[PDB]
């Protein structure tokens, strides 16, 4: 009943997915061995969305882990929750992508994508009613970008009437670890804009900013970043497995949030976020969640919504709360900030309410937004791309695998057309 | 005999039905298991072992809310085949609920209704609860109404709907669904009651003194209104009026069939004392512009007809005095072609209180249903919203990818314009 | 600039026995009144109109312009049994019954047979269809999933399509017949895929060393279907969904072009992407919508007229 198949590609995707599965298993009361040690029936009521049953009351995730190197695989396998995954769903090669989009999209990923498609097809035929697919990856690397793009294309060709939502970590301006990041990011967006239904944009800079400022953490590591991302991933699909006063599914959020087919790039957010030693001084009410959600310094994308207008906003609430308060807050947010919302669309906000809060909290909320301010991200990527492409720098690592310069020019033109599309409604 | 069939389609309909059936069970002394330790035949049928099964059908394209009904405290009350559920919902799309996902459980609900209608001798009408602006509640209701009109035809159909509010809204694509469904509800319905949530929030805040209401209070109020409508069929009293009398005294012309409901007194326990709460005081409160369950002041319009329903300890002399006082006032306008504009009904059964509720134990209550020319303001607001969104043709690609042409939008907008011009021309 | 013409047809004998009534009322030469609702176009023909007048008022200027190195596009929209094939094919050999395509090829070759001897001509012909959002070649059934790419001057083109040379009108008619043999057609003769025909006329002067290139597009669109009134199940429903979405996308592009919008959404469909060069800019495009005046076909006529009005 509305099952979700999960795919993790590359190092970033695999680590985010491991954190996500730990969080989801904690929410559903599942031990690392796959056993159930919960305290409520609602935990097991809709466990078929994310888990597959086994003999003797054991649950195996519907996840497929794919990489071109075994190091992340055997780092994930030996972790706290590595014993929960099916050993047959680990698909890996031996020669890595080498931070090359062309390699992972054409040469090494082509010889590995048949196995991934086979395991996906086996997993998807065991579903009573499929709802969509999830992919976690990074645009700036080689295996993530190219291989996930190829997988998305193949899956969209096979199943054209299903949701495809991706949580893609986007290259950041002030934080960088690769020299050939712009090439990969451009060549990846050129395909995401065509073969995806809704893509969530995340960058490490905003996550670092949240950790340093809101959480007051001293030395943040990748665990905290992956933890924030996992929290938002869990919050997106809370209405598929718990009851509530208003129910919103994936297709509902796509219908309400996407006015035109190209415009499906979102910036996520979460609330509440406080620091240890500062939760006793704060009251947790619906106004506080609303105030924190629409704050510029809480989005997980390194874009300022004040430099643009919202086309649509989706707010998903968890806990026990009044509908009058939610409606009033979502109306006064628009009334007070009329200069940040598109005029010809009335009621830019959609509300969903679920009645089971996250463990250890009384209330929570997730924020999905579609703003024209996302065009500055693509502008920076395009600027770097054009700067590096005039000299044809680092271009023989790509033309040595079976690529062409015309592909680069087409990707650049597609990105420019997307930017011009978004700029119209500003 | 006198029996009704209730349909609750969509999440809003199912929740309203939960409230309604809890209320009916408390009224008739029926435990949640169908055993009571002849005034219930309109809403219940005996099975021969003492069990009572409601004449209800619950429908939704999503397996969530009906599942809460299936494992709740009323799980042994409903026939397991009356609760019908699908696989995937309409996703706020009229077309999905109309054809693509509609043409999969429509035959099943039709078969269930045919089974229910064959087990009742004197069918009186249908009571359909749904929501404008949703996917299922707007699309699946259109298909269901079309087939029922084809099949039964002569039986009456009364619709209880949730209309979009002027300011408060939940979805982004509500105007499209509302326009299409209000084009569908003109031809097939016989009497339509529209209530918006913002007015009920205002009523809850001002009268009952609850600052943070939820959907349960709204559903309790709506259930009270429906029970006041059906009291005449269920119980006995002086001047009992049934469905056909309401229709013949409330609908002047075939298309002018969109009344506004009101209830009185909605008072709290603390303020229940300190007040006389007489017949005249209750009647006067039903014409105030702040007690209306739609966002429309009747002072910007003219009344055509109103039917007043009294339950409890009421005497006809007091009703006549109250009618005379109302007729004396100047702020209340009646059309020149309806010199007598009142229909009076009295029932001896006082309202029932539900444990864990906000309404107080009163000794008498009224429920006025009136069709005015002031119901055209909300339609105008919704049309403005629709045309603003449709000028850019936003979200239209979702609707045409499910097999819907682009001319349906223009046709429905034209139908709404024609209806508005009628309510304006009949007003003068 | 965009010109929209509407051509009606006389009631046939097979429907004169049913007592069907004419519904169309003509005002002047640019409006038609159906159900007391005006519908304004650039020119509205009547049943007495001849084929030659349609050619002279719809496609002569485009044919002359293409010969001067420019581009042009001609659409054709209609429901089944509405006059589409008669207006854009007609009798293939009757001098008084030929439609638009044979007249175009006749004029294009009469130009060649009368232009000195220092000019060299080559005619390239392509023919492909769009079925279920997939480009397919009608001259070679092996290719079925072609793609759209760009050149250096960002002028889109279809990669791998068959392009064959022709030297006489007979060859063009033969290739048209061969292409129509492989078009997806429902069970009377209803089309379920869009069809595009390219005639590339390139001339090179040997003396002045000047080259001119012109492309002419002839699009035969499929008609929108109201699924609720038909009962589509299976592949028919998928075809109906795809057709409706594509037609709406084309309407959006044409409206954006006519209203002078800064951004034109050429990339929201396969078809509009292909015709990026031949739709905007200094190109002449006309739309011919064909309807029927029978009372039995009021709704389909209304839909066709509404689609034509969407252009404006
Ligand atoms: C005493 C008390 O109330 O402690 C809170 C707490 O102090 C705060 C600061 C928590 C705390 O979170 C963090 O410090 C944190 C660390 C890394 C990354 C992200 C956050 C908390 O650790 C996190 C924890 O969150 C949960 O329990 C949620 O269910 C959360 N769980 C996990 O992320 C998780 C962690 C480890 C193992 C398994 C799951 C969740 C959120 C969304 C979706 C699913 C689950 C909570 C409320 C607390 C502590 C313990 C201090 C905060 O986080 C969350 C996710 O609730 C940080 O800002 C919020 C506000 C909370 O009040
Ligand atoms: N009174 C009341 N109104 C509700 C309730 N739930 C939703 N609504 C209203 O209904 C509208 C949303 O439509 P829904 O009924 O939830 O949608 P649906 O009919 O289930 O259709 P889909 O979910 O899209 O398949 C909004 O205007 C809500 O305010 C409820 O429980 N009580
Ligand atoms: N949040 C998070 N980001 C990561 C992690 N590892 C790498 N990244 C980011 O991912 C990008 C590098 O791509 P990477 O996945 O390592 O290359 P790949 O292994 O070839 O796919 C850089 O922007 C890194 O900051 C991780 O564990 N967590
Ligand atoms: N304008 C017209 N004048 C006279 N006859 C016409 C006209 N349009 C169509 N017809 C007649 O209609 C017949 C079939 O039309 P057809 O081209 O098959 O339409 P469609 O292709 O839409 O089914 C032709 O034999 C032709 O004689
Ligand atoms: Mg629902």
């Amino acid at each position: 009943m509305r099952e979700i198949v999960h795919i993790q590609a590359g190092q970033c995707g695999n680590q985010i997915g491991a954190k996500f599965w730990e969080v989801i298993s904690d929410e559903h009361g599942i031990d690392p061995t796959g056993s159930y040690h919960g305290d409520s029936d609602l935990q097991l009521e809709r466990i078929n969305v994310y888990y597959n049953e086994a003999a003797g009351n054991k649950y195996v995730p519907r996840a497929i882990l794919v990489d071109l190197e075994p190091g992340t695989m055997d780092s994930v396998r030996s972790g706290p929750f590595g014993q929960i995954f099916r050993p047959d769903n680990f698909v890996f090669g031996q020669s890595g992508a080498g931070n090359n989009w062309a390699k992972g999209h054409y040469t090494e990923g082509a010889e590995l994508v048949d196995s991934v498609l086979d395991v996906v097809r086996k997993e998807s035929e065991s579903c009573d009613c499929l709802q969509g697919f999830q992919l976690t990856h990074s645009l700036g690397g080689g295996t993530g970008s190219g291989m996930g793009t190829l997988l998305i294309s193949k899956i969209r060709e096979e199943y054209p009437d299903r949701i495809m939502n991706t949580f893609s970590v986007v290259p950041s301006p002030k934080v960088s670890d690769t020299v050939v990041e712009p090439y990969n990011a451009t060549l990846s967006v050129h395909q995401l804009v065509e073969n995806t239904d809704e893509t969530y944009c995340i960058d490490n800079e905003a996550l670092y900013d949240i950790c340093f400022r809101t959480l007051k953490l001293t030395t943040p590591t990748y665990g905290d970043l992956n933890h924030l991302v996992s929290a938002t991933m869990s919050g997106v699909t809370t209405c598929l497995r718990f009851p509530g006063q208003l129910n919103a599914d994936l297709r509902k959020l796509a219908v309400n949030m996407v006015p035109f087919p190209r415009l499906h790039f979102f910036m996520p957010g979460f609330a509440p976020l406080t620091s240890r030693g500062s939760q006793q001084y704060r009251a947790l009410t619906v106004p506080e969640l609303t105030q924190q959600m629409f704050d510029a310094k809480n989005m997980m994308a390194a874009c300022d919504p004040r430099h643009g207008r919202y086309l649509t906003v989706a707010a998903v609430f968890r806990g026990r709360m009044s509908m009058k308060e939610v409606d009033e807050q979502m109306l006064n947010v628009q009334n007070k900030n009329s200069s940040y919302f598109v005029e010809w669309i009335p009621n830019n906000v959609k509300t969903a309410v679920c009645d089971i809060p996250p463990r250890g909290l009384k209330m929570s909320a997730t924020f999905i937004g579609n703003s024209t301010a996302i065009q500055e991200l693509f502008k920076r990527i395009s600027e770097q791309f054009t700067a590096m492409f005039r000299r044809k720098a680092f271009l023989h690592w790509y033309t040595g695998e079976g690529m062409d310069e015309m592909e680069f020019t087409e990707a650049e033109s597609n990105m420019n057309d997307l930017v011009s599309e978004y700029q119209q409604y500003q | 005999m006198r029996e009704c069939i209730s349909i609750h389609v969509g999440q809003a309909g199912v929740q309203i039905g939960n409230a309604c059936w809890e209320l009916y069970c408390l009224e008739h002394g029926i435990q949640p298991d169908g055993q009571m330790p002849d005034s219930f035949n309109t809403f219940f049928s005996e099975t021969g072992a003492g069990k009572h099964v409601p004449r209800a059908v619950f429908v939704d394209l999503e397996p969530t809310v009906i599942d809460e009904v299936r494992t709740g405290t009323y799980r042994q009350l409903f026939h397991p085949e009356q609760l019908i559920t699908g696989k995937e919902d309409a996703a706020n799309n009229y077309a999905r609920g109309h054809y693509t996902i509609g043409k999969e459980i429509i035959d099943l609900v039709l078969d269930r209704i045919r089974k229910l209608a064959d087990q009742c001798t004197g069918l009186q009408g249908f009571l359909v609860f749904h929501s404008f602006g949703g996917g299922t509640g707007s699309g699946f209701t259109s298909l269901l109404m079309e087939r029922l009109s084809v099949d039964y035809g002569k039986k009456s159909k009364l619709e209880f709907s949730i209309y979009p509010a002027p300011q408060v809204s939940t979805a982004v694509v509500e105007p499209y669904n509302s326009i299409l469904t209000t084009h569908t509800t003109l031809e097939h319905s016989d009497c339509a009651f529209m209530v918006d949530n913002e007015a009920i929030y205002d009523i809850c805040r001002r009268n009952l003194d609850i600052e943070r209401p939820t959907y349960t209070n709204l559903n309790r109020l709506i259930s009270q209104i429906v029970s006041s409508i059906t009291a005449s069929l269920r119980f006995d009293g002086a001047l009992n009026v049934d469905l056909t009398e309401f229709q013949t005294n409330l609908v002047p012309y075939p298309r002018i069939h969109f009344p506004l409901a009101t209830y009185a007194p909605v008072i709290s326990a603390e303020k229940a004392y300190h007040e006389q709460l007489s017949v005249a005081e209750i009647t006067n409160a039903c014409f105030e512009p702040a007690n209306q369950m739609v966002k429309c002041d009747p002072r910007h319009g003219k009344y055509m007809a109103c039917c007043l329903l009294y339950r409890g300890d009421v005497v006809p002399k007091d009703v006549n005095a109250a009618i005379a006082t109302i007729k004396t006032k100047r702020s209340i306008q009646f059309v020149d072609w309806c010199p007598t504009g009142f229909k009076v009904g009295i029932n001896y059964q006082p309202p029932t209180v539900v444990p864990g509720g906000d309404l107080a134990k009163v000794q008498r209550a009224v429920c006025m249903l009136s069709n005015t020319t002031a119901i055209a303001e909300a339609w105008a607001r919704l049309d403005h919203k629709f045309d603003l969104m449709y000028a850019k043709r936003a979200f239209v690609h979702w609707y045409v990818g499910e097999g819907m042409e682009e001319g349906e939008f223009s046709e429905a907008r034209e139908d709404m314009a024609a209806l508005e011009k009628d309510y304006e021309e009949v007003g003068v | 600039n965009i010109k929209v013409m509407c051509r009606f047809r006389p009631l046939n004998e097979s429907e004169v026995n049913r007592g069907d009534k004419y519904i169309a009322k003509f005002q002047g030469e640019d409006t038609v009144v159906i159900a007391s609702k005006p519908y304004a176009f650039d020119r509205v023909f009547q049943s007495s109109t001849s084929q030659e007048q349609v050619y002279n008022d719809c496609a002569k200027k485009i044919v002359k312009d293409v010969l001067e190195g420019y581009n042009g596009t001609i659409f054709a929209y209609g429901q089944t049994s509405s006059g589409k094939t008669h207006t854009m094919e007609g009798k293939l050999h009757d001098p008084e019954g030929m439609g638009i395509i044979p007249r175009i090829v006749q004029d294009i070759f009469n130009y060649i047979y009368s232009m000195d001897e220092n000019l060299e001509f080559h005619i390239k012909v392509s023919y492909f269809e769009i079925y279920l959002d997939k480009i397919r070649d009608l001259l070679d059934v092996s290719k079925t999933n072609l793609s759209v790419h760009e050149d250096k001057n960002r002028v889109p083109y279809v990669k791998g399509c068959t392009e064959r040379f022709v030297c006489s009108p007979d060859e063009v008619m033969d290739t048209i017949d061969e292409g129509k043999s492989n078009r997806h057609v429902a069970v009377e003769h209803s089309s379920r895929s869009h069809s595009i025909f390219l005639i590339n006329v390139k001339q090179e002067n040997t003396q002045t060393e000047q080259k001119l290139s012109g492309k002419l597009y002839l699009v035969d669109l499929a008609g929108s279907e109201k699924v609720s009134k038909t009962g589509a199940e299976g592949a028919v429903l998928d075809e109906a969904k795809n057709i409706n979405k594509s037609l709406s996308a084309l309407g959006n592009v044409i409206s954006a072009l006519a209203e002078g919008s800064t951004y034109v959404p050429y990339r929201d469909s396969k078809m509009t992407r292909i015709l990026q060069d031949s739709l905007g800019g200094n190109c002449r495009t006309t739309i011919v919508i064909c309807c029927s005046p029978s009372s039995y076909n009021e709704s389909e006529t209304k839909s066709t007229l509404l689609f034509g009005q969407r252009a404006k």
